[PDB]
């Protein structure tokens, strides 16, 4: 049952296997595969309503974007500035800058930098030709400054379908569309987002390792006031079982998305994402939606994400009441030490 | 209470 | 500086020392003495405003009651029912009955029982003559059903003085007057009350061991939802340093109150109270006042009792939100384990 | 908040 992401899919026109195992990094934990279904399959709709991951193989959600690539985008993506993170390692740990205040002892592993698409493509072309070890990752929201063709393509997305999803799930509004363009091998460490996400793969292959909300005690997120809030403190490449013992009870659902696939990442679900090794650059556009609002009377017992919501709020409250985020830990410890533990 | 279990809207952006 | 409660006071008329060391139980912790001052002494007023213990030797607060004793009280205290706790050991751990629901695995060490004063005096006279090991402790609020003379004596209390205290400290209303009549040797284990208290000694001698609010982490109170809420889990006679390590850093302020003394027990201050061994029965009447309300803008950093107030509230919140008090510990542990500890 | 540091009024009675 630990098939992983399943056997490599066979490409149409006998073009060989899309990717192969050796492109996947190795980890200490087991994973079961995420269902790869058809948007017309009743099961998929079932999984989405039940807030469980699922790869939809035929939405045509971002059909017009499947022709995107560096040249095309550079050709007409606009003149605006694109946020670009650089890093020494293959892990791009996201950090909230507005929170960097609280922890003056945090050394960023990845640094951001604004630039023009053509600049990213160059910096990317240089390392690419000079064989540098440096890595880049473009993560920018799609604004107004967008090119004419890109705005055209954007209109070609399957809004009929996605909008109905927003309606059936009672979700809130579409908060944004993030454009991600990464280099083969790049990794986004495990974290959970507070919104519903439709992850539409465009170019290259990405391995997605998700974990359910109820595995909060195995993933050890950073403190809410820390810059790395919502990220796992556990280093998947070298898990510290002394500090993070329950990480040995972790079980994730995995899959490899390719051009045309849309992975539903339910709100609060942890996800670890990597661009296959030697798989070339990757392109993905995600859609973020505020989740549906809290029901009239909250039934019992609570769902795992509700508890996570509570914990998060308790930490924020103590942060304000105490007048200083760093006294949160001490107060919490004083509260349980010898009383609840 | 229940003003407790409500969430926010933070994503890695 | 660990004088304890100081050297035994010499009684007027060369009637020898009021009590002696051998009447005091022995404990593993050190104590410094609580100032014994005059109500006219500026220092006392200073200590009261600063919310620090102090024994006031001359208030005449309960002057008319100094003539009380079993016969007198029985003679005219009324026909109402008096709450009476019985117990095998010398420790009368207070338990909140309304909370006994939450912990169906709690075995009461002391059992309550309503009865007529004359009944308490009898049950007390029997054990007293049959040399029983059983112990009793009368703890009853002074109601309306009070006798005529008792109501007279009550009027003789020094309201002028105490009322001014309530006014100077901005305290709230007098919530009640508890009448406590115990047997020599009886002990009330360390706990903290949420109100301002003026502890007026009437008959016999009581040793009072107080601890400041900031020693919360050394006294390990029971969970807020537990019946023994606000009591220390540490057994002073046999302290479990494995479970309660910080109990080895505990330092209390001590004193022995006698007829006529009034001990100010500041709100949230822990107190351990014992009737001297072979010292006869003890009588005390306390006065409970709601503390002053929270100031306009709360300055920083917070005072220790404010933090204790916060912790208490956090526990109550999780108790309601989770829909069940017993899930509090687990949620709290899941919150800090590997994140804040 | 601050509706946090406020107390109650419980005594051993
Ligand atoms: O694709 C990635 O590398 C990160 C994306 C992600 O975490 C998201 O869209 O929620
Ligand atoms: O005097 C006693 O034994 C207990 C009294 C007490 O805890 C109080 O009055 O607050
Ligand atoms: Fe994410
Ligand atoms: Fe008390």
């Amino acid at each position: 049952v630990a098939s992983g992401s399943g056997e490599p899919r066979e490409e149409a026109g006998a073009l060989g296997p899309a990717w192969d195992e050796s492109q996947l990094r190795s980890y200490s934990f087991p994973t079961r595969p995420i269902p790869r279904l058809s948007q017309s399959d009743p099961r998929a709709e079932e999984l989405i309503e039940n807030e469980e991951p699922v790869v939809l193989t035929d939405t045509n959600l971002v059909y017009p974007a499947l022709k995107w690539d560096l040249e095309y985008l550079q050709e007409n993506i606009g003149n605006g500035d694109f946020s670009v993170y650089s890093a020494s390692t293959h892990k791009f740990l996201y950090y909230d800058e507005k929170k960097m205040a609280n922890f003056q002892n945090f050394k960023p592993r990845s640094n951001r930098e604004e630039m023009k698409f053509h600049e990213f493509v160059e910096k990317l072309q240089d390392i690419q030709q000079r064989g540098g070890e440096e890595r880049l990752y473009l993560q920018q929201t799609l604004n107004d400054t967008v090119g004419r063709k890109i705005v055209m393509d954007f209109l070609g997305f399957n809004w009929n379908w996605i909008n109905k999803q927003q309606g059936k799930r009672g979700w809130g509004q579409l908060t944004s569309n993030l454009l991600l363009i990464g280099m083969e091998g790049n990794v986004t460490p495990a974290h959970y987002d507070e919104q519903q996400n439709f992850f539409a793969q465009i170019k290259g292959y990405k391995r997605c390792i998700l974990f359910p909300p109820d595995q909060f005690e195995c993933l050890y997120p950073y403190p809410v006031h820390h810059p790395c809030d919502r990220q796992s403190q556990v280093d998947f490449d070298n898990p510290d079982y002394e500090r993070f013992p329950n990480f040995q009870n972790v079980v994730g659902y995995e899959t490899v998305v390719g051009p045309g696939d849309v992975l539903y990442i339910p709100m609060y679900w942890w996800h670890h994402i990597e661009s296959l090794l030697n798989g070339g650059i990757t392109i993905t556009v995600n859609f973020w939606y505020k989740g549906a609002p809290t029901p009239k009377r909250i039934e019992y017992p609570l769902k795992a994400h509700q508890k996570v919501a509570i914990m998060r709020n308790i930490e924020k409250m103590l942060g304000e009441a105490l007048g200083n985020p760093q006294e949160v830990g001490p107060l919490l410890n004083t509260m349980i030490k010898g009383r609840y533990n | 209470l229940e003003d407790l279990i409500n969430s926010h809207a933070d994503v890695n952006a």
